[PDB]
RNA sequence: CGCGACCUCAGAUCAGACGUGGCGACCCGCUGAAUUUAAGCAUAUUAGUCAGCGGAGGAAAAGAAACUAACCAGGAUUCCCUCAGUAACGGCGAGUGAACAGGGAAGAGCCCAGCGCCGAAUCCCCGCCCCGCGGCGGGGCGCGGGAAAUGUGGCGUACGGAAG
């Protein structure tokens, strides 16, 4: 199949073939608005993996996120605290720019529900991500029993809660020795158990 | 005149509207009788005419909507008034049909590996 | 002349009756409600005022729709059915 | 301040702990809540074992505990294969499976093979239609002595 | 002022019709506890908001 | 086709009309401000009985959402009469008062007796 | 020059749906102090706590190992008891501080993409007839339309799988 050839060609991003396409498209993407609808997946291959079945109701928005970290919003760099919290410039936002992309695609398209996203280019100033959006109300999705999980009210705004694959990676969850601080539901759920007096009735 | 709802529902479309435009005239005479100063016998009647306007207009408005949701009964697109109001989330649910759709792979698992009624000995 | 005399010049109002929240906190120059924030789609409420929330939440008003939703819940939101007649 | 010979002790109450005090007035109501659900489930899983499916003989890991034996997650796929049970059919007839469990010994393997051999002989299998006893079912006089097994099924003893 | 808005004149219209005493047949009732009208609003003393 | 203008302007594309499969609301909401609900009651005030017997008018209390047009066509239909002009003020009470000046081919005192005030 | 395809971005009171706001105890994602403690104080501590912002649900999140282990080995997640005020962190000061094993509550597993195979075998929608449902679904019947080879559907997913 062609998809395996597109898969391994997309791993040779330093090649003359892909450095032409990742640059000339990255030009084309700057000239477009910061959030616009793409008519198809830029990568038909990558969208296959992340769940994009090319049928009616499946949507792909190409949104760009302004590149760099996060500087602390304080007037004239003055945090009026202790020398630890004096920091502003070299600070980093907890979620990835791919997750910041999905939650603008999903916020703008509130009617739709965000599945996943994939990188399609980066410049000095911007990254570019195709975000896979689904209609929970198109009968193609609303009838297909293996894709009617998004159609239920539990999956409203996955992108906003870190349920999307890009969103999950900011939380620090997974199994084993490295992911103890989010054992239970999350980092918030771990913290609670550990800082709750189980004052038993008898004790 | 005591006006009930039993004896109005058999009456005609043109019949009810004239009885309404008789009670409106009767109530127009009682509102004057409150202002012209006197007749407590009339003042206590104005409620009986106010509520009998509410009886006739109900029987008018009931037979409107009985006919409408009879008209749109077999029709697939009906007005938002006639569609079933439950909670908003309860309208946004999957159908009685769509919940009961299994995939072909899942129908096979139900078929070949059906859940057995079993018991074990001590 | 900062007190008793300065009070005399007060004859032109900053706030008027807001048309969401009804409070006399709709500023005329800023054109925003200091109580609810009217031009803002979202109701202005802050978690630092627990008392200000219980003044203006679901217990305050009629609940003219939401009172019948509680009545209509406990039979299972039934529609179209009427009881058996006489 | 320390008075005399005391213990140099450190209470963990420097946080806002009174907000997060978990009280246990739920406990006697919870024990009834769990028990009512346990009964209502047992009456639902009607002639089946109450405690659930069979769990395999499992050695505890770490040198502290390897002198003891547990109930496991479920039977290994080679414990079912040597026993002659299909991994998709095992779950339906009341046998716990986990694909994760390796077998490093023949001792624990042949013990859990002999476990499934004892289970299937103990098993009473109803027809899927009452008016049609099919070929892979049991006899009517052996179907009327079917009672729910109160306690864990074939309890694993050390 | 003389120059009013329809919303303000409606506001003032309500606060006039609320500024009347109790009917003297209300205190002859069974579960009666009202002596006078506590919310009576004089125009020197309390200045109505706005 | 030649570009006279150095501007590109969006072409006049075709737009169709609403051809809806169902009406949104089922029936039209009836006129709840009738000829009857638009005239509440006449004033039998000493000041108003003067206005009936001196200036040849009738003084009504009207629903606050009525025009001078809506009163004239109400008074014409309710009392089989015609109106010269209507003058409306809203009272300090909040209700609207209509000084309904009748056309001088009708005695307001003889029709004040017809509506049934004394 | 015209005409038909496609691609690409447009406009519509276009046919039909959908999102917005609220509540906010509980839940998820961020952002995030200083009181205070250290008998001062700046790292620490308070504390990833209050406030701020967003998103939900009847629960939420988590979840079927890129795990624990170093045993004769266990086997998703969640919760309870214990481990344990322990290993470890810390002007190694004040203070902070898990995890596995074990005993329980509950217990359930799974689906794709890819790789390939079958003539796209798949899907949404409009017209009429016919049952029929106040969860708009069922059976027809249409050189009726569209999506889709830039990949729909069936088989199949690491426990292997498929074909003969």
């Amino acid at each position: 199949g062609a998809y395996k050839y597109i898969q391994e060609l997309w791993r040779k991003k330093q090649s003359d073939v892909m450095r032409f396409l990742l640059r000339v498209r990255c030009w084309q993407y700057r000239q477009l608005s910061a959030l616009h609808r793409a008519p198809r997946p830029t990568r038909p291959d990558k969208a296959r993996r992340l769940g994009y079945k090319a049928k009616q109701g499946y949507v792909i928005y190409r949104i760009r996120v302004r590149r760099g970290g996060r500087k602390r919003p304080v007037p004239k760099g003055a945090t009026y605290g202790k020398p630890v919290h004096h920091g502003v410039n070299q600070l980093k936002f907890a979620r990835s720019l791919q997750s910041v992309a999905e939650e603008r695609a999903g916020r703008h398209c509130g009617a739709l529900r965000v599945l996943n996203s994939y990188w399609v280019g980066e410049d000095s100033t911007y990254k570019f991500f195709e975000v896979i959006l689904i209609d929970p109300f198109h009968k193609a999705i609303r009838r297909n029993p293996d894709t009617q999980w998004i159609t239920k009210p539990v999956h409203k705004h996955r992108e906003m809660r870190g349920l999307t694959s890009a969103g999950r990676k900011s939380r620090g969850l997974g199994k084993g020795h490295k992911f103890h601080h989010t054992i239970g539901g999350s980092r918030r759920a771990a913290w609670r158990r550990r800082n709750t007096l189980q004052l038993h009735r008898y004790r | 005149a005591k006006i009930k709802a039993r004896d109005l529902r058999g009456k005609k479309k043109e019949e009810l509207l004239k009885q309404l435009d008789d009670l409106k005239v009767e109530l127009s005479q009682l509102r004057v009788a409150k202002v012209t100063g006197g007749a407590a016998s009339k003042l206590s009647k104005i409620r009986v005419v106010r509520k009998s306007i509410a009886r006739v207009l109900t029987v008018i408005n009931q037979t409107q909507k009985e006919n409408l949701r009879k008209f749109y009964k077999g029709k697939k697109y009906k007005p938002l008034d006639l569609r079933p109001k439950k909670t908003r989330a309860m309208r946004r649910r999957l159908n009685k049909h769509e919940e009961s759709l299994k995939t072909k792979k899942q129908q096979r698992k139900e078929r070949l590996y059906p859940l057995r009624k079993y018991a074990v000995k001590a | 002349t900062k007190g008793t005399s300065s009070f005399g010049k007060r004859r032109n109002k900053t706030h008027t009756l807001c048309r969401r929240c009804g409070s006399k906190a709709y500023h005329l120059q800023k054109s925003t409600c200091g109580k609810c924030g009217y031009p803002a789609k979202r109701k202005r409420k802050y978690n630092w005022s627990a008392k200000a929330k219980r003044r203006n939440t679901t217990g305050t008003g009629r609940m003219r729709h939401l009172k019948i939703v509680y009545r209509r819940f406990r039979h299972g939101f039934r529609e179209g059915t009427t009881p058996k007649p006489k | 301040a320390p008075s005399r010979n005391g213990m140099i002790l450190k209470p963990h109450f420097h946080k806002d702990w009174q907000r997060r005090v978990a009280t246990w007035f739920n406990q006697p109501a919870r024990k009834i809540r769990r028990r009512k659900a346990r009964q209502a489930r047992a009456r639902r899983i009607a002639p089946r074992p109450a405690a659930g499916p069979i769990r395999p003989i499992v050695r505890c890991p770490t040198v502290r505990y390897h002198t003891k034996v547990r109930a496991g997650r479920g039977f290994s796929l080679e414990e079912l294969r040597v026993a002659g049970i299909h991994k998709k059919v095992a779950r339906t007839i009341g046998i716990s499976v986990d694909p994760r469990r390796r077998n490093k010994s023949t001792e624990s393997l042949q013990a859990n093979v002999q476990r499934l051999k004892e289970y299937r002989s103990k098993l009473v299998l109803f027809p899927r239609k009452p008016s049609a006893p099919k070929k892979g079912d049991s006899s009517a006089e052996e179907l009327k002595l079917a009672t729910q097994l109160t306690g864990p099924v074939m309890p694993i003893r050390n | 002022s003389s120059h009013k808005t329809f919303r303000i004149k409606r506001f003032l219209a309500k606060k006039q019709k609320q500024n009347r005493p109790i009917p003297q047949w209300i205190w002859m009732k069974t579960g009666n506890k009202i002596r006078y009208n506590s919310k009576r609003r004089h125009w020197r003393r309390t200045k109505l908001g706005l | 086709k030649i570009r006279t203008s150095p501007t590109f302007r969006r072409p006049k594309t075709l737009r169709l009309r609403r051809q809806p499969k169902y009406p949104r609301k089922s029936a039209p909401r009836r006129n709840k401000l009738d000829h009857y609900a638009i005239i509440k009651f006449p004033l039998t005030t000493e000041s108003a009985m003067k206005k009936i017997e001196d200036n040849n008018t009738l003084v009504f209390i009207v629903d606050v959402k009525a025009n001078k047009h809506q009163i004239k066509q109400a008074v014409k239909k309710l009392y089989d009469i015609d109106v010269a002009k209507v003058n409306t003020l809203i009272r300090p009470d909040g209700e609207k008062k209509a000084y309904v000046r009748l056309a001088p081919d009708y005695d307001a005192l003889d029709v004040a007796n017809k509506i049934g005030i004394i």
